[PDB]
């Protein structure tokens, strides 16, 4: 799964 | 409002401690008490605002993952009952999140870092009731349309590696690759983005540096998963 | 109760269901729902009931304990009413808790394991409400009796590598040591534990040697601690 | 601090 802002 | 009675600073003390404490749903209370009181926030008040939601909905969708897994397997009730409750309370928290914003802080935002960044978390609270929409197709636009006016205002106003930027298109891309069935368009703002970051590092100090770069890991290892 | 229109079934599969989740305080709800429908708990019952309110006073604890330091290390009202209005809720959670066991667990458990199960969560919950009480005389008193008529029971029905065994005296060590100001008898306890269960593992099958050498590591790390 | 029972 592809990783958003943190 | 449960928060109508307290100071704004005493919930922007108590959202600080509520962080410090990992009690993200006190968090997410007092900002929005904070937001309730009809003055602009500051970006550290927004980056408050942000972190208790994010992990709030963060928590929501992790649960709701797990379960909707399950539920596709099986295919009583129960498993889709339960489903739809997270889903309902997931539903709930971005609607509030996006009353927010619409009520009225974007319209206030009078300056591009504010504005990009409610434009941002606008188009992520959307990306978030995609996820579990099925109409599905309005609320893909809608995240487009928040998404790509935060672009078009960060491209003609802030630095290729200002966060809040890069931040953003990194979310962009995702919504491209994970929500809009548009893996090239994903691949292509990635790749964009990093490479201009990239040919800007040299006008920050060190500290910014570092602030970038990582945003810029994201993005790199997001690229090393679709290609 | 709000989960009065369910079934038992669907409760308890719907608690299961939360505990894959991470959704903990609805995991609670559910389980709390199920003890309301007054029939006895089985062993994976009573294992979720105890898993779902662990979590939920546990992560209560943490946040209580980050405040406090918070208190005592400025020492405007806001810390100590954000830490008053945690500790409210931790103390309305085990009040719930101990009114579960009350009413009617306890009285209603017709074999040594399952009381000796519910008198270790009421010696827990007391225990907890200790670390916040100031009476707190009354609070230990009442863990220490709880813990004590388990420790009798277990002693006589349940050998000594028994996991629920194990794990009240373990906790009765730590109730010794953090609430009672007797490290002495925290520190007897343990290796008297320790020791007997060791004796006993001969006795098992591979999956229980497991199970008890588990819980004996955590008697182990105590001692390490404690001497 | 002391560990308890997980
Ligand atoms: N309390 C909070 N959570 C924050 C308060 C402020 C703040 C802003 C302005 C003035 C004072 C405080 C924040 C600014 N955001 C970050 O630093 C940040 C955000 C995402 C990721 C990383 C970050 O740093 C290293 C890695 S985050
Ligand atoms: N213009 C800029 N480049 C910034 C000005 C201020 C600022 C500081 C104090 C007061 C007012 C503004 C910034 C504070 N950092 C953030 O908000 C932030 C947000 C998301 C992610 C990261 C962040 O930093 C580390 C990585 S960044
Ligand atoms: N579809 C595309 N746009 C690509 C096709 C190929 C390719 C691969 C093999 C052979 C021929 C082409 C690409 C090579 N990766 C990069 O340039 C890149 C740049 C920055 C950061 C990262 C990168 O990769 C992982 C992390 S990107
Ligand atoms: N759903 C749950 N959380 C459980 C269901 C059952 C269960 C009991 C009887 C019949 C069916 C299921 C449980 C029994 N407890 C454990 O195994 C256990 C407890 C603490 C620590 C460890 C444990 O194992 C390895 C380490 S825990
Ligand atoms: N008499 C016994 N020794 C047990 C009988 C049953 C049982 C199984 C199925 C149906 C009914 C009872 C047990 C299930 N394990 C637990 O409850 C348990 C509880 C706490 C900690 C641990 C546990 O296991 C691993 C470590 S242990
Ligand atoms: N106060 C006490 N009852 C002890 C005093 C000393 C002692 C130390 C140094 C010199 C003289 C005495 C003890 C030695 N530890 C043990 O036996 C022990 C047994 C089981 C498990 C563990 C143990 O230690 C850590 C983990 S225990
Ligand atoms: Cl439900
Ligand atoms: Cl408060």
């Amino acid at each position: 799964r592809s990783l958003s802002e943190r | 409002g449960a928060m109508g009675s307290m100071e704004r600073a005493s919930l922007i003390q108590k959202a600080k401690l509520a962080e410090q404490a990992e009690r993200y749903e006190d968090m997410a209370a007092f900002m929005k008490g904070a937001v309730e009181k009809g003055e602009e926030l500051s970006c550290e008040e927004r980056n408050l605002l942000s972190v208790a939601y994010k992990n709030v909905v963060g928590g929501q969708r992790a649960a709701w993952r797990v379960l909707s897994s399950i539920e596709q397997k099986s295919n009583g009730p129960e498993v889709r009952e339960y489903r739809e409750k997270v889903e309902t309370e997931l539903q709930g928290v971005c609607d509030t999140v996006l009353g927010l914003l619409d009520s009225h802080l974007i319209k206030e935002a009078g300056d591009a870092e504010s504005r990009v960044f409610y434009l941002k978390m606008k188009g992520d609270y959307y990306r978030y009731l995609a996820e579990v929409a099925t109409d599905k197709k309005r609320i893909i636009d809608s995240a487009r349309s928040a998404y790509q006016e935060a672009m078009d205002i960060s491209k003609k106003e802030m630095p290729p590696t200002n966060p809040i930027r890069l931040g953003l298109a990194l979310n962009f891309s995702v919504f491209h690759y994970e929500i809009a069935n548009s893996p090239e368009e994903a691949i292509s703002l990635a790749k964009t983005t990093f490479d201009e970051a990239m040919a800007d590092l040299h006008t920050l100090s060190e500290d910014s540096y570092k602030d970038s770069t990582l945003i810029m890991q994201l993005l790199r290892d997001n690229l090393t998963l679709w290609t």
